[PDB]
């Protein structure tokens, strides 16, 4: 049996969940940084998409399985008692304080309060913000205010990441035009070269397992 | 106890450590229950034990 | 006791059910099962009694999970299905990234091949490479190490003790899946390296030659001829050497309950 | 072998020694798979060969309907002479009383009346048991006058109790002289 | 219950009016398991695909 | 209709003769009292028979209904 | 009918047929081995799907008639057969080796053996005796354990045929991409020239012709 | 070994004694595994093999619905000569009352 | 060979020996597959060609 | 529930013909709530894949 | 035992080692009994053993 609108409920979220994942969780970062680095090797389609998506994927559940576990947990709980829409309301918001966290931990404080401003003020007459003392509303941000906010900022994070990668090819770039011309060996496409010593380098550093770890260690600790 | 024992899948969960005498083992399970937290019976073929 | 067999019946699709989660996973990586060939409606119909043939418990007794939230536990066993979509992957993703890089070395950038259904760029050698890669891993029996390696998943680690995979091997997998693919093409990298710098040297008595220009004529010709020789060991050094191994879940997988 | 089949055949019209007769005079026969059971009783198991067993469960089941349609209870006509006694109901008109005295037809007619468990015995094998069982009310007793005699009309059995009974009643009287 | 009290209860009016409860209820459980897992293996395709 | 393959009109005549002994003599007490009892029990059959007919026919209508 | 689940059963029947087909007849290979040849072309969208369907669901009707045939008139036959409970489910048992042995002829021998010990381990328990039938008459093997073993055998075995089909379009690809190059056009799509190639050399094979025989003479001696 | 089959069984005109009778002549009685109960009830526990077991089981149960046909309550008819009164009924034509003895 | 059928066959009216002597007339019988069974009563088993 | 567990509403017409009312308000309420919210996703659903 | 004897599915994963000898296989069937924790039964044509 149970109760009709929770089951609508349930099968309405299970129909969003891949736009949910694919906008508002670090997947985003991790399938952005990983054909970043892939494109500055130089050889598209190795490795594939199939196995970078995949990977970017596995890694993105430690992250967030907990956290919704944590949620359902703490709605099946025989416990609680109501007595009017406002006291549910509160309980079910009380809920979402999870996931609301780990948004606010990672996106930017004046977008947020941006938006927040921009869901109302064109209802309003006047200019005083003060109105309400911050101690609720810095706590309760909208989750529709954080959500875009998050996503803004996690691709700025994504991009100063990989332009730090980019250099050391470069620097290989340079060197290996430069010992062509010292050579007078002029007339051969350095990249012919070049692809190759990059590829080589990179995987007998085991760059992708450094990278890796180092993406990790931004949200769990390993051990 | 000269009797087969039955044990709750909630009482299989608790772990024990140690030396133990079996002498009088009526006397020994009386107060090991009472330490432990479980509750037994023994309808005149088997002794059974749970949380 | 009269309702018993419609009881029977109702836990038996309740188990096929949850078993669909783990199978179809697999069935989408693997190039001979994804729905680029096996498509319409066949396809439900013959995933559902693999999952049967391989569900480790008597089907005619009530399942175990009908006291737990269902979302959790669903993304529990689609990542586990994942993972082992990849695992099972390995062999054929080496011989893909094989033929991508011959066919980058010979020019050829722009090549022709279609694949739609999983998605991915593909080259002329790419193709051929995996789809021979497949015939042979068939033809050596491996589609029963396929199940085997199914079954035991569910013996070695069970939906209701919230089996995981490890997080550690992970980390590396990507790391060992390129340096199998240079490892093994490296023979014609380095000829191809090497005619070109012949033709370079070359140039320095006559500098009006297009060395460039005749090295795109020689290299494909080059590449096939070599590859021609190096051959036949490819049989063998992807039929056992590649192949995953029922072994191995004892490694990559873990009960976390 | 693995194809041996078997069953259990139940009759109730016919028995295994006259089954047994009709296989034999088919030609049917087999002794390595013989019937085995009771001959006096209609219930027996066969095992063999898929068709012998099927001939056999058929055989045996139509000609057991066959029979099914045959009625054996061959009403028997006794005629039984009275030697001491006047077989009509007789009167008496006492002063005190009109008196009746009821003769022999009359007495066991009333008696047997209604009757419906089979009549057993007097004091002072299936298709036998089939028989055995006829019921006591269908005796018919006729006195006939003219030859001071009665018809009886019954079963072989019912027929002989009721000679018995009529031997036990029909007693010569006594005379007294009153002074 | 195999073979303890009796079988064959299709004719008492007041237990075969909990056993309609029960023979819907089991039935529409089973029919949502069967959307959750299409949707969830959806949902992982379309993100490997995109 | 039958199984495929599996093993396994009296009273009619009985009232016939009793109206045609009746016809020809009306007023015979003997012969009234017997076709009183004749015709009763027919018209008892008949009725009998004929509703069992009907729900043969009403499950077998039920049943195909069903899946259709 | 002549009796009331008799008829149940028939409709239970009649209303899962369509899995049937899909899952435990030839149309499941049909169907593979014309994707694979409209891959091989590189095409996408012609010839349609409800066209190829429609020709594989053709072909296959002469292969299975027979034994739906024989089946219908063995439980038509009004011929006196069975008494009781033992006897009936023999009788119904016996008419479906028709199909088994169908299943039996084409399903790969290791398969069948691996689905037939996982089930034994279920019921009986992991530490009955591992069978190893490896010189075998598999003993009448239960029809879900036999199925699945069909289906995974031909899958492999159309796969096989399709793949031997793309070797001559393979070649056609990597010669024309290597005359273009020795020419320096390397800015030119190949699949432009090839396309038509591929189509005139399927067209002198005569493909159907020869695809289309072979794969009903491996059904029938 | 694992196979054996046991069931219990009940009948209502036939005794134990008459079935063991019945399994004797037919030569298919078997002393390893015996029917178990009262020889005089008609309630028994048997076990063995399949084949032996299913045809016990048959063969008891269509032989107790025969006897069905069978009845057995003898009516009995005695002849008790009166020693010592009159056996009818008798009327006193009192000149005051009609009396009645039975 | 294979396809020999086979059956039970009762008459209530009508005794094997009035059967026989049916076919005789007819030109049907055949001294390879006669019927098998009691001259007096009406029951027999047949087999032979479908036909 | 109440209003048929209950003997005296279950049992005169005056209150029944409110019950009926009572259940078909109910079930077209229901059903409107979902689809709305079908169409609702089925937007997002159809925008987001294009 | 001169008995056919039956064990049960959850009984037989059970793992014993060592020599045993069959002097009176009643009374080493019941002291293995209680060491082990089966319970057992004898209707007089077989032995069944359980869990
Ligand atoms: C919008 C209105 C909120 C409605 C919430 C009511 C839910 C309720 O009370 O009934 C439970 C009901 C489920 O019924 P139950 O499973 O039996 O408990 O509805 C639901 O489906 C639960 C949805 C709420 C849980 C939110 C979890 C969000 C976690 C964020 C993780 C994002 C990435 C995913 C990782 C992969
Ligand atoms: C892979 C996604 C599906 C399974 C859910 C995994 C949840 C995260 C568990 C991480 C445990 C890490 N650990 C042991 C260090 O705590």
């Amino acid at each position: 049996m149970g109760n009709d609108i929770s089951l609508i409920a349930l099968l309405a979220f299970s129909t969003l969940l891949p736009f949910i994942i694919a906008s508002g969780t670090c997947f985003v970062k991790f399938s952005i940084v990983f054909v970043m680095v892939r494109n500055a090797l130089g050889l598209q389609q190795i490795p594939s998409n199939m196995t970078l998506n995949g990977v970017a994927l596995l890694l993105s559940m430690f992250v967030m399985w907990p956290i919704m576990h944590d949620a359902y947990v703490y709605f099946e709980d025989e416990d609680v008692t109501f007595n009017d829409i406002s006291s549910l309301s509160k309980h079910v918001d009380e809920g979402l304080d999870g996931y609301r966290d780990y948004l606010i931990k990672y996106s930017d404080r004046e977008l947020v309060q941006f938006f927040e401003n921009a869901q109302l003020k064109r209802q309003y007459g006047e200019e005083t913000e003060t109105v309400k003392r911050d101690k609720d509303e810095i706590e309760k941000p909208s989750i529709f205010a954080l959500l875009p906010a998050y996503a803004l900022s996690e691709i700025k994070s994504a991009f100063k990441i990989g332009f730090y990668l980019y250099l050391p090819f470069v620097v290989v770039d340079l060197v290996v035009s430069s010992v062509l011309l010292a050579l007078g060996m002029m007339m051969m496409s350095p990249v012919t070269i070049s692809t190759p010593i990059k590829l080589v380098l990179f995987v007998a550093l085991d760059g992708w397992t450094l990278l890796s770890k180092g993406l990790i260690l931004q949200y769990m600790d390993i051990a | 106890l000269k009797e087969p024992v039955i044990v709750s899948k909630m009482a299989a969960r608790k772990k024990i450590t140690g030396n133990f005498e079996f002498h009088d083992p009526n006397a020994l399970l009386e107060k090991l229950s009472l330490q432990l937290g479980l509750i037994w019976y023994f309808d005149g073929q088997a002794i059974y034990i749970y949380d | 006791m009269f309702y018993a067999l419609y009881f029977e019946i109702h836990h038996l699709v309740a188990s096929a059910a949850l078993g669909f989660a783990r199978v179809a996973p697999i069935f989408f990586f693997l190039p001979f099962l994804n729905s680029g060939v096996l498509s319409g409606a066949p396809r439900n119909a013959i995933i559902i009694l693999v999952a049967l043939g391989v569900w480790p418990h008597a089907l005619n007794e009530a399942p175990p999970f009908l006291s737990v939230a269902m979302i959790p536990l669903v993304l529990q066993e689609a990542a586990v299905g994942v993972m082992l979509g990849c695992l099972l992957s390995w062999p054929f993703w080496v011989m893909h990234a094989l033929g991508c890089i011959i066919d980058n070395q010979r020019g050829a950038t722009l090549s022709s091949s279609i694949d739609p259904a999983n998605g991915i760029d593909t080259s002329e050698m790419a193709n051929f490479l995996n789809m021979f890669a497949a015939v042979v891993y068939l033809q050596n029996g491996g589609l029963v190490t396929m199940v085997d390696v199914l079954n035991k998943s569910y013996q070695l680690c069970d939906p209701m003790n919230e089996c995981t995979p490890s997080l550690p091997p992970l980390l590396t997998f990507i790391n060992q899946v390129a340096q199998n693919a240079l490892v093994l093409a490296s023979p014609v990298v380095l000829v191809l390296l090497l005619s070109e710098v012949f033709l370079g040297l070359l140039s320095r008595f006559a500098p009006q030659m297009n060395a460039f220009a005749i090295s795109l004529t020689v290299k494909s010709g080059i590449a096939v001829l070599i590859m021609l020789l190096y051959f036949s060991p490819v049989l063998p050094d992807n039929v056992l050497r590649l192949s995953f191994q029922a072994t191995g879940l004892s490694s990559w997988f873990y009960e976390r309950g | 072998a693995s194809e041996m089949r078997n069953a259990v055949v139940s009759l109730r019209n016919v028995s295994l020694n006259e089954f047994n007769n009709f296989l034999k005079r088919s030609g049917l026969y087999n002794k390595n798979y013989p019937l085995r059971g009771d001959n006096r009783k209609g219930t027996f198991y066969v095992s063999g060969p898929p068709v012998y067993v099927d001939m056999v469960v058929n055989a045996a089941t139509m000609m057991d309907k066959q029979n099914d349609g045959i009625e054996l209870g061959r009403q028997k006509i006794g005629v039984m002479r009275l030697n001491n006694t006047f077989v009509g109901d007789r009167t008496y008109n006492l002063r005190d009383q009109k008196m009746v005295i009821p003769g022999i037809a009359t007495a066991i007619e009333r008696l047997l009346q209604g009757e419906e468990q089979p009549l057993g015995n007097i004091v002072s094998s299936l298709q036998e048991a089939l028989k055995q069982n006829a019921a006591a009310g269908n005796i018919k007793i006729v006195a006939y006058p003219d030859t001071n005699s009665l018809l009886v009309k019954g079963t072989a059995e019912q027929v002989h109790f009721i000679e018995m009974l009529v031997k036990a009643l029909d007693v010569a009287k006594r005379h007294v002289e009153l002074s | 219950t195999n073979r303890i009290e009796d079988p064959n209860l299709v004719t008492d009016p007041k237990e075969l009016a909990i056993s309609q409860e029960m023979i819907s209820d089991y039935n529409l459980y089973v029919s949502m398991v069967s959307t959750l897992t299409r949707k969830g293996v959806g949902a992982v395709e379309t993100l490997l695909r995109s | 209709t039958p199984w495929s393959g599996y093993l396994d009109d009296n009273l009619q005549t009985q009232v016939t003769e009793a109206l045609d002994k009746l016809a020809a003599k009306p007023s015979d007490p003997a012969l009234l009292a017997a076709y009183q009892s004749k015709l009763s029990e027919y018209n008892l059959y008949r009725n009998a028979q004929s509703n069992t007919v009907k729900v043969f026919k009403d499950i077998d209508a039920a049943i195909i209904q069903n899946f259709r």
